[PDB]
């Protein structure tokens, strides 16, 4: 007497290609899929422009010192983050 | 077999120790009396020194940090009249006989069954036969590799189960997938250097870890 | 590249050439001992509340040191590998990244796969939501510069 | 999610295991019948072969 | 400084994660900072207008 | 129990214990411990192990009753390249073992080994009414021998070998003695190498098995012999 639905699986790449084709193409270039002759796809490689990372540990876990080296790293990340937000805002501010 | 030997408290038996049993489950909660019984295998009293020493201290006295894996047996179970048994007359020193091998050999096979999750002996025998055919020069290391390649033990290494027994139940419930889908022959196969394991019961496993470490989590965020 | 601050240089292959005899009349290789090591075991921990002992087996324990560092790299280092690969795949090959961070090629490729999966979750909106939203960073590959510790002491310069 | 990388080079267990004593006992119960079947199948890994479907007695 | 222990001049204690939750506590901290900025604009407008 | 004191004792430096233990052992008289002082000093450079070989009981009858006498043999050796056999006689089994164990340290001898794990070549020895054979094996292959020889190999440090013993093996003292003598009949590549005028170089050559083993396993020998 289980209410849990049956689980039929599929490879991660298989699901991604149907949900977001752009991400799938980017992953192939990063994961070095164009170096081996046997596994080389026919489609030409796509250039990588933007990536996303998580900086929670680098900001609040990893750099506790008061030296200029640790302060500079945190400030640069904060400054870059604000620039990204401002670019998004400018795209919407105009009437 | 609703025996006491199939419970964690009495799972492992060793006849060469002062207390015959041995504790191998890192998450078992013992009572005060039980802890006292097990502690007798850790502390020993030296007559000439008039002090208590521990097993770790004994290794330091022998200058043992990294030793050949076959030499650790002589340190755990034997005694020396110049380091740890100084002051005892030679007449009362214990020396083993060639007739004690069978008890030791049977005990070690029982350990392999316990680590794998209370497996049957025929299961271990076939595992040994499998390694005889695989490539490699050191027989001892091939056995070790086979144990690691087992799926249920690998799930335990990930850190999502308290012990191997809990990991086995998770496989029967299909809480972990192999290469994107539930595994086939999950109890009999070996994992390869490029296999990918993922949790499908994400909500269940997250609750398990949070509850375990709730008391050791700081009260300041 | 000094042994004091380079564990990798300490853990390097050894060229063994040992002889017994007289080089002017007759010599023979010294085969009276094994200088290549063997499998070792060590006791690592002892829990005093449950009386549990932990033993660690190492294939090459006698010819390596501090092998535990490889699998415990900081999150900052992993993100750096991910960004370098995206910035210039032509120069930052798997071989180059492995040599730079003193790890194996298999580890380099495995790290990239996990970081790529996490990035998709962040973009899709499954992680870093609510109060932790500000910590999801989108980085353009062009706007990235790697500093070096060229000046002796504290201080990182752009070139 | 986890990924395996290569054959292990280190391992830790919450007890001491004597592998030589374990294998010495297990070397007493080995079956030549089971080993021979495993040897034959190692040479017939490829299904798409003519020589994998000859006439023989038993399973292999 | 008279407020030696209350270095940050807080009016209410921080929420306990073990009782209210980690996510709730983090959101409360963000709301507190915005309130301080809003209160600053509040006083200036009232003073300028009246 | 005080857990804090238990933890303190567990994680402590043992230098003070080592000094006290060494001084006590080296200051004991030669009656209780008849080991020479020179041997005692070396006992702190290695790790030692011991095992009982056999215990025999002899009976002598008289007018009224019988006199029982015990004899024992004990083997001891440091893990790598040291082994010795001792014999002791006493009126009780416990005393006979103790005397034999002490006598073993006075009979320590060196055991030649190739790379410290096997023998240089095939050895066949004939101790009186006993025959022992030793066959070298590749590193990591393991030990194939009886239980008694398995214990003896552990003491000396032998890791890969095949041993076969036949003949009148009722007396285990002879069996152990025959094994000890066989190990001392090996020859090394560096014996009198100065008189050869050549360079004796170690080479890598895989050993072969007989034709029957290949046929049964369905495998092939090295291509250097199959060339046709
Ligand atoms: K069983
Ligand atoms: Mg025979």
């Amino acid at each position: 007497t289980t209410r849990r639905r049956k689980l039929l699986g599929s490879r991660y790449g298989a699901r991604l290609a149907k949900k977001n084709r752009q991400q799938f193409e980017r992953a192939r270039v990063i994961l070095d899929c164009y170096s081996d002759e046997e596994l080389r796809p026919d489609s030409p490689p796509v250039a990588v422009k933007e990536v996303t990372i998580n900086t929670l540990q680098t900001m609040r876990f990893l750099f506790p010192q008061t030296s200029k080296e640790h302060l500079d790293i945190k400030q640069n990340i904060a400054s870059y983050k604000i620039f990204s937000l401002n670019r998004e805002l400018l795209s919407l501010l105009p009437k | 077999v609703y025996r006491n030997s199939h419970t964690k408290r009495f799972s492992c038996r060793n006849s060469r120790l002062k207390y015959p049993f041995e504790q191998i489950w890192p998450t078992l909660q013992l009572s005060e009396d039980d802890a006292a019984m097990f502690r007798r295998n850790s502390r020993q009293f030296v007559v000439d020194l008039s002090q208590n020493i521990t097993l770790k201290n004994k290794f330091a006295l022998n200058k043992a940090t990294k030793i050949p894996h076959q030499d650790a047996r002589a340190l755990i179970y034997e005694s020396n009249l110049h380091l740890d048994a100084v002051g005892e007359h030679p007449r009362y020193l214990k020396i083993r006989r060639v007739t004690s091998q069978y008890g030791s050999k049977l005990m070690n096979v029982r350990k392999l069954r316990l680590l794998l999750g209370f497996k049957r002996r025929n299961f271990v025998q076939k595992l040994y036969e499998h390694t005889l055919l695989q490539q490699g020069s050191n027989k001892s290391w091939k056995v070790l590799c086979a144990l690691e390649a087992k799926m249920n033990l690998a799930v335990t290494r990930m850190g999502v189960a308290e012990d191997v027994l809990e990991a086995t139940h998770d496989l029967r419930q299909n809480n972990v997938t192999l290469n994107g889908s539930p595994a086939q022959m999950k109890h009999a196969r070996y994992l390869e250097p490029a296999d990918v394991l993922a949790v499908s019961a994400v909500s269940l496993i997250k609750q398990r870890i949070c509850k375990g470490l709730f008391e050791v989590a700081p009260n300041t965020l | 590249n000094n042994p004091e601050d380079n564990i990798a240089i300490r853990n390097a292959p050894q060229k063994v050439f040992q002889l017994i005899g007289d080089p002017r009349s007759g010599v023979a290789d010294d085969v009276t001992h094994n200088p290549f090591g063997e499998i070792t075991v060590e006791m690592v921990w002892h829990q005093l509340k449950n009386e549990v002992y932990w033993y660690r087996y190492e294939f090459a324990g006698q010819t390596t040191e501090q092998s535990h560092r490889d699998s415990r790299l900081s999150d900052y280092t992993k993100n750096l590998i991910y960004l370098l690969r995206a910035k210039n795949p032509r120069k930052w090959t798997i071989e180059a990244l492995a040599e730079k961070f003193h790890i194996r090629k298999q580890r380099v490729l495995a790290i990239l796969a996990l970081k790529e999966m996490e990035a998709h979750k962040i973009e899709s909106g499954k992680q870093l939501q609510g109060p932790l939203s500000p910590y999801g960073l989108k980085v353009r590959v062009e706007d990235l510069k790697l500093l070096s510790l060229d000046p002796t002491g504290c201080g990182w310069v752009e070139p | 999610t986890s990924v395996k990388l290569f054959p292990p080079v280190d391992a830790s267990y919450p007890t001491y295991v004597d592998f030589e004593h374990a294998t010495r006992l297990l070397d007493h119960f080995t079956s030549r019948k089971r080993l021979n079947y495993q040897r034959k199948m190692i040479k017939k890994r490829d299904k798409f072969q003519i020589k994998s479907w000859d006439h023989h007695a038993g399973e292999a | 400084h008279r407020f030696r222990n209350n270095k940050f001049l807080r009016l209410e204690p921080d929420l306990d994660p073990k009782v209210y939750g980690q996510t709730e506590t983090l959101q409360k901290q963000v709301d507190d900072n915005f309130s301080l900025l809003l209160a600053k604009h509040r006083l200036d407008m009232k003073a300028a207008a009246a | 129990i005080n857990m804090d004191q238990y933890l303190r004792m567990d994680n402590q430096d043992t230098l003070e214990l080592l000094v006290q233990a060494k001084d006590n052992f080296l200051k004991k008289d030669e009656r209780t411990i008849p080991i020479p002082q020179s041997v005692r000093e070396v006992m702190y450079r290695h790790r030692w192990d011991k095992v009982i070989v056999d215990v025999r009981r002899l009976v002598y009858r008289t007018k009224n009753n019988k006199r029982e006498q015990y004899t024992a043999m004990v083997a001891s050796g440091n893990q790598k390249g040291l082994l010795g056999l001792g014999m002791g006689s006493a009126e009780t089994a416990q005393l006979a073992v103790a005397r034999a164990y002490l006598d073993s340290f006075s009979n320590l001898a060196a055991v030649p080994l190739y790379r410290g794990h096997t023998v240089y070549h095939h050895v066949e020895h004939h101790f009186q009414r006993v025959k022992v054979t030793l066959s070298p094996r590749t590193s990591g292959w393991g030990l194939r021998c009886s239980n008694l020889f398995y214990e003896l190999c552990s003491l000396a440090g032998i890791r890969d070998l095949t041993v076969d013993v036949s003949g009148a093996t009722r007396n285990k003292f002879f069996v152990a003695k025959a094994f000890f003598d066989a190990l001392q009949k090996q020859t090394a590549p560096h014996d009198g190498v100065e008189g050869t005028g050549v360079y004796v170089k170690e080479v890598v050559r895989r050993p072969v098995v007989n034709l029957g083993t290949y046929r049964n396993n369905g495998t092939l020998p090295p291509k250097e012999y199959l060339a046709t």
